[PDB]
């Protein structure tokens, strides 16, 4: 199993850059074992753009 | 716990150059926003739905490699649905389209003026882009070069 | 004398433990404190 | 700060945990002991080491408070040991079991300003608070720690009370259980120091079986299980069959004598007395919890049970998480940080205007 979620790790990788969405690969790292928790995606999508605001907050 | 990788999403999305006050602040902001929508169809049709807008607007073999991977991948369902709910909030020759000098046996259809003048545009949307570049190096710099002394500088701070 | 005490601590004990207008006046509200607790902590 | 910062002090049935709301590990960690006469003034390991001329006497024995002048005097060493903090200043958040009583509040909130002089208040259920750590506000909760144990369903923000099953089950009951078995399989073992070393092995080293029946065939063909151990003063106890039979009670309970259902009976019981409408709604995210995970092989038998209890037309979606033995402490933390929390924390002024009891209304 462990071939292939690197394959699907590597292919998950090509949907979130042409859906235009914030994450590269290190976010999406961490968001892929988040989800893997069991968390509905739907509210995290929530606080990703609170924390991409109140970073812009600071600076 | 799962309340830690919220720390890392705060580390990740905030890099370090104070710098010990702001990541608690934003851990709050973390978890201040996920309890809201908790209080209060497939998953590859609304894929199709946004191919659709980009068959649209042009672009013929990005929406053909869209549906190409998501057939495949059926062939983790919860991270493509938190990849649709974050699109359009990122950031983002050939010679076989209207050049028929190659190819084997290569297809008859007359000839060509209505798809080759949108090459050019293919190289004038590159040639508007590159142009753009020295207009906001030759700003940012007259910005320093006129402007009442240092104004842009602490050094009078000093 | 609180400067004698917390260094006592540290150097005979071999403790590097925890221990846990004007200018407006500052100092007589944060010694006093500072002495109730650190004093008895010894 | 630029508002006074809030403080949650967590009185947990093995040990008490205080600190300041701001950040996620406690300020401090002193056990629960209160030393009373066979120091006279002092909650902690001064009280636990001078136990020759102290009689034992806990505050908080059973999960929750079974003692109200031992209490008071355990919130009183931590004002001054603990804190010595201006009170007036700080808001606090105390955390009990789950679903206080309506008089036990009272009682809480007439020595809490007495005794502490607290400004504002929150008084807190345990599984709710655990849940909001793991990250939703939904599920089924099955908190087993070194006090009480219940299996919470909670759904719409706060828990639903007529499926709420309490179930007697604590660290009291496992300690005891030990020294039963350990003075039945044949040691000569009476005294309470290698009781509480043998109960820490048990905690960590001892082995949760997947189920009975695979353990049981192993260990009867070549004892896979053993393991020794080596103390700094040179305890030897071994053999892999007595740690298969400890903490063998839960999967059928009447192996131990007790009566009260077992962990599979009590979460079917609680998700079946809990509505149907909601049943497949809570059971997208339930969860595991509680103090057991000192040995991270709970979670297995666990999740195994749960994938049995329901129909495989709704498949398991359990959330296990990869730490909760603070599961308390963060719970009051996270919740202590949002700015809609504070509409229910309740002031003085009403306290004194309506009486205590209105702490039962404004704070639930």
């Amino acid at each position: 199993n462990l071939n292939a979620v690197r394959e699907t790790m590597d292919v998950l990788l090509e949907i979130s850059r042409i859906l235009n969405t914030g994450l590269d690969m290190e976010t999406l790292s961490i968001c892929v074992r988040l989800c893997e928790q069991g968390i509905n995606p739907e509210a995290l999508s929530s606080v990703i753009k609170e924390l991409r605001k109140a970073t812009e907050a600071l600076k | 716990s799962i309340t830690q990788l919220f720390d890392d999403l705060c580390e990740a999305l905030l890099p370090a150059a104070n710098r010990k006050r702001a990541k608690r602040s934003l851990k709050k902001v973390a978890y201040n926003a996920l309890f809201t929508n908790l209080f209060q169809l497939p998953a590859r049709n609304k894929i199709l739905m946004l191919s659709f807008d980009l068959r649209v607007g042009g672009l013929g073999p990005k929406a053909d490699r869209l549906e190409e991977l998501v057939e495949e991948l059926e062939a983790v369902g919860s991270v493509l649905d938190l990849l649709v709910q974050l699109a359009g909030s990122g950031p983002p020759r050939d010679y076989f389209l209207n050049n028929k000098h190659v190819g084997r046996n290569v297809p008859y259809s007359g000839y060509d003026c209505d798809d080759l003048s949108v090459f050019e545009m293919d190289v004038q949307s590159l040639i508007s882009r590159e142009e753009c570049l020295c207009h906001s190096m030759i700003q940012e710099t007259l910005q320093v070069m006129e402007a009442a002394p240092g104004t842009g500088l602490p050094t009078v701070g000093l | 004398l609180i400067g004698k005490s917390i260094n006592f601590l540290h150097q005979v004990c071999h403790d590097q433990t925890p221990t846990t207008t004007d200018l407006e006046n500052a100092f007589q509200g944060k010694i006093d404190a500072a002495y109730f607790e650190t004093s008895k902590y010894l | 700060d630029d508002d006074i910062a809030a403080l949650v002090v967590d009185n947990g049935s093995g040990m008490c945990k205080a600190g300041f709301a701001g950040d996620d590990a406690p300020r401090a960690v002193f056990p629960s002991i209160v030393g009373r006469p066979r120091k006279d003034s002092y909650v902690g390991d001064e009280a636990q080491s001078k136990r020759g001329i102290l009689t034992l006497k806990y505050p908080i024995e059973h999960g929750i408070v079974t003692n109200w002048d031992d209490m008071e005097k355990i919130w009183h060493h931590t004002f001054y040991n603990e804190l010595r903090v201006a009170p007036e200043e700080h808001p606090v958040l105390l955390t009990e079991a789950p679903l206080n009583p309506k008089a036990n509040r009272e009682k809480m909130t007439q020595i809490m300003f007495e005794t502490f002089n607290t400004p504002a208040m929150y008084v807190a259920i345990q599984a709710v608070l655990s849940l909001y750590a793991s990250g939703r506000t939904t599920g089924i909760v099955m908190d087993s720690g070194d006090g009480v144990t219940h299996t919470v369903p909670i759904y719409e923000g706060y828990a639903l009370p007529h499926a709420i099953l309490r179930l007697d089950l604590a660290g009291r009951d496992l300690t005891d259980y030990l020294m039963k078995i350990l003075t039945e399989r044949g040691y000569s073992f009476t005294t309470t120091a290698e009781r509480e070393i043998v109960r820490d092995i048990k905690e960590k080293l001892c082995y949760v079986a997947l189920d009975f029946e695979q353990e049981m065939a192993t260990a009867a063909s070549s004892s896979s299980l053993e393991k020794s151990y080596e103390l700094p003063d040179g305890q030897v106890i071994t053999i892999g069959n007595e740690r298969f039979r400890c903490p063998e009670a839960l999967f059928q309970p009447s192996f131990l004598g007790m009566e009260s259902c077992g962990i599979h009976e009590t979460t079917f019981n609680s998700i079946m007395k809990c509505d149907v409408d909601i049943r497949k709604d809570l059971y997208a995210n339930t969860v595991l919890s509680g103090g057991t995970t000192m040995y991270p092989g709970i979670a297995d038998r666990m999740q195994k049970e749960i994938t049995a209890l329901a129909p495989s037309t709704m498949k398991i979606k359990i959330i296990a998480p990869p730490e909760r033995k603070y599961s308390v402490w963060i719970g009051g933390s996270i919740l202590a940080s949002l700015s809609t929390f504070q509409q229910m924390w309740i002031s003085k002024q009403e306290y004194d205007e309506s009486g205590p009891s209105i702490v039962h209304r404004k704070c639930f």
